């Protein structure tokens, strides 16, 4: 998966410098996650 | 089935980034060697109450000889054994000499703890390989000996512990192995080995029955040693500065006459709201009284640093060049 | 012979009242305290030599560090933590 | 010994990564008191 | 108030890793930018010892705007 | 209740084992001092 | 490999400096040599 250095890190609200420490496998479960509960119809906000 | 969410992507990564030689220095344009390492307890041991058994320092003599191709250790004399800090590391450093007379290169080994002068602890020559190394001739019966938790015995041709333990049965355990000669490598990494006494040397063979090390002679003395306790002492000495070339300067000149008017001055000054500097010149340190108000203005700046020139001066015409100088105690 | 010796690591009774904050002191400035026998043997050493000396403990390395830092140095201890 | 009740809850939304939260303390301790079917006047002891 | 705005910017900026003064805009608040313990009592430090002033290490909190942050340092 | 095993223990661990101017040497007895460094591009 | 090797000061305490260098085993290469000189307490700045 050649692609795993992209992440997004001013949707979450993640500093720059904070965001080449945290672990890669961390980044793609967030994203991952939001595109499931997407997926499922479900509005994000209203389930917190 | 509506799409997903567009992402904004950057990318994010994070790359991560011999004990008895160490680093090995050779001189530019000159054959002699350098051979530069730390010693401390971490790293030795085996060096047990500080004290380096001789044969540590015979044995990186081995491998350095190996490096430079002089496993045949001519001859090897100590000067004092090395005896290491419990705190802190010192620094040794080896220095083989170009080859001379038979290929045969001087060594030498100094050591200094950190700014203690530097000492030799073994001087000798180191002899290349000779085609035929004759066994010396047999003694005593040979003898056995295993050392318990030896440590990168690969490492080196033969443990030091490993080394100094066979050194013992022959030389004698009350007497601290000095000078050394003849010291042929067979084998490396051996770690339990017989000992074969001979009228001077050493036969070092493996269990398997394979020669692994020989001495031709090693001899033995008592020893003692000392260390640092007399580099405690400091003198006052007044090394040179030139006095800076400026013709003004903001002071308060008091020419001191006895210590309770320069007190007096001092308490003065002190309640004096103006910033103004104050130098006291005096006598020559020599004399008690000047030398009272000396102490006294060096502890008055003691307490106030930045506000006091001390100037023992013969003339006072340089007293706002010693203000520009910068040092408050000048002679 | 007149040797400034430190503050011993011996107590002594002009050494009562130094409190915590003064051997702190001491010991950033560098002066650090005397042992009894390393204070016999200076003693003797002083005799030997003779004229006014100093024998107490500074610790160089922490003072060429601080020096290296930017601490102010003292003078006299200058020689003992080079620039 | 005989372990009755237990529950497991997330600190959730906080000031912090690493922030507590009292709210969430409370309910995790409602809900294993709930769970246990005890009452919070019959303990006597709780380790913090 | 614009020097103070500029500053505080160009400070955020340097501490949160940004590649410019430009990327933090002053519409979010410290705490969405990625402020959290460690970041705001050393950007505590770098701006009140750069100012000459002193300051509780919690302006983050109270002032959660760039521009409320800056009315501060202006009074 | 009764004691439990007793266990007969033996020690195991794994041990985990100035750009411009380097190593500076100084030669015992002598002045000159040799400064002795590694550069590289990286 | 680059060393700079200082000799015994000689003339002014002017200490000899010279930067050797070589890769592996190749032939020593002096590429800067001079003499190093004690600072003065004033140094003339030059004019501008």
């Amino acid at each position: 998966l050649h692609d795993a250095g992209e992440f997004d890190a001013g949707f979450f609200g993640i500093s720059p410098r904070e965001a080449v420490a945290m672990d890669p496998q961390q980044r793609l479960l967030l994203e991952t996650s939001w595109e499931a509960l997407e997926n499922a119809g479900v509005d994000p906000i209203a389930l917190k | 089935d509506l799409p997903t969410y567009a992402f904004e992507h950057r990318h994010y990564w994070l790359e991560p980034a011999d004990p008895l030689l160490g680093t090995v220095v050779s001189t530019p344009g000159s054959d002699r060697l350098t051979a530069v390492a730390q010693w401390s307890r971490r790293a030795q041991p085996w060096a047990v109450d500080g004290l380096v058994p001789n044969a540590a320092l015979v044995e990186a003599a081995i491998r350095l000889g190996d490096l430079a191709g002089t496993p045949v250790v001519g001859e090897l004399v100590v000067d004092a054994p090395v005896v290491l800090p419990r705190r802190g590391s010192r620094e040794v450093q080896l220095i083989v000499g170009e080859p001379g007379e038979q290929r045969r290169r001087p060594i030498e080994v100094f050591s200094r703890e950190a700014d203690e002068p530097w000492t030799r602890h073994a001087h000798g020559t180191l002899a290349p390989a000779a085609a035929a190394v004759p066994e010396p001739a047999a003694a005593g019966d040979a003898t056995d000996v295993t050392v318990a938790g030896l440590r990168d015995a690969d490492r080196y041709g033969i443990h030091p512990a490993l080394l100094d333990a066979a050194v013992r049965t022959v030389v004698g355990d009350d007497l601290l192995p000095s000078v050394w000669t003849g010291v042929s490598l067979l084998a490396s990494g051996a770690t339990a080995v017989t000992v074969t006494p001979t009228a001077t040397g050493l036969r070092l063979t493996d269990p398997a029955g394979q020669p692994v090390l020989t001495v031709e002679s090693v001899r033995g003395t008592p020893f003692v040693a000392e260390q640092g306790t007399t580099d405690a002492l400091f003198r006052v000495d007044w090394p040179e500065i030139p006095l800076p070339t400026a013709e003004t300067a903001d002071f308060l000149p008091y020419e001191a006459t006895s210590a309770e008017a320069t007190l007096s001055a001092l308490q003065a000054w002190l309640a004096d709201p103006a910033e103004t500097r104050l130098a006291v010149v005096t006598g020559d340190c020599t004399e008690p009284g000047a030398a009272a108000i000396w102490g006294l203005v060096r502890s008055a700046q003691s307490e106030h640093p930045g506000r006091i020139v001390l100037a023992d001066l013969d003339d006072p015409a340089v007293l706002p060049a010693v203000v520009a100088s910068g040092e408050p105690q000048v002679r | 012979v007149s040797i400034a010796w430190g503050y011993w690591a011996t107590v002594s009774g002009m050494t009562e009242h130094l409190g915590d904050a003064d051997l702190r002191r001491n010991q950033r400035i560098g002066m650090s305290g005397l042992p009894a026998d390393e204070g016999m043997a200076l003693l003797d050493a002083a005799i030997a030599t003779g004229g006014t000396l100093v024998a107490a403990k500074f610790d160089v390395a922490a003072l060429r560090a601080t020096a290296k830092a930017g601490g102010p140095v003292p003078p006299l201890l200058r020689g003992l933590a080079p620039l | 010994a005989v372990l009755r009740g237990s529950a497991v809850n997330q600190d959730g939304a906080s000031n912090g990564l690493t922030a507590p939260n009292g709210l969430s303390q409370q309910r995790v301790i409602r809900r294993a008191l709930a769970a246990a079917g005890l009452a919070p006047s019959d303990v006597d002891v709780v380790e913090a | 108030a614009a020097a103070l705005l500029d500053l505080v910017r160009r400070h955020a900026a340097e501490v949160l890793g940004h590649s410019g003064a430009e990327s933090v805009h002053s519409g979010r608040t410290f705490k969405d930018a990625g402020f959290d313990s460690l970041t705001a009592v050393e950007l505590r430090n770098r701006l009140a010892a750069a100012t000459g002033l002193t300051l509780s290490p919690a302006m983050i909190f109270d002032y959660p705007k760039p521009p409320a942050l800056a009315d501060h340092l202006r009074a």
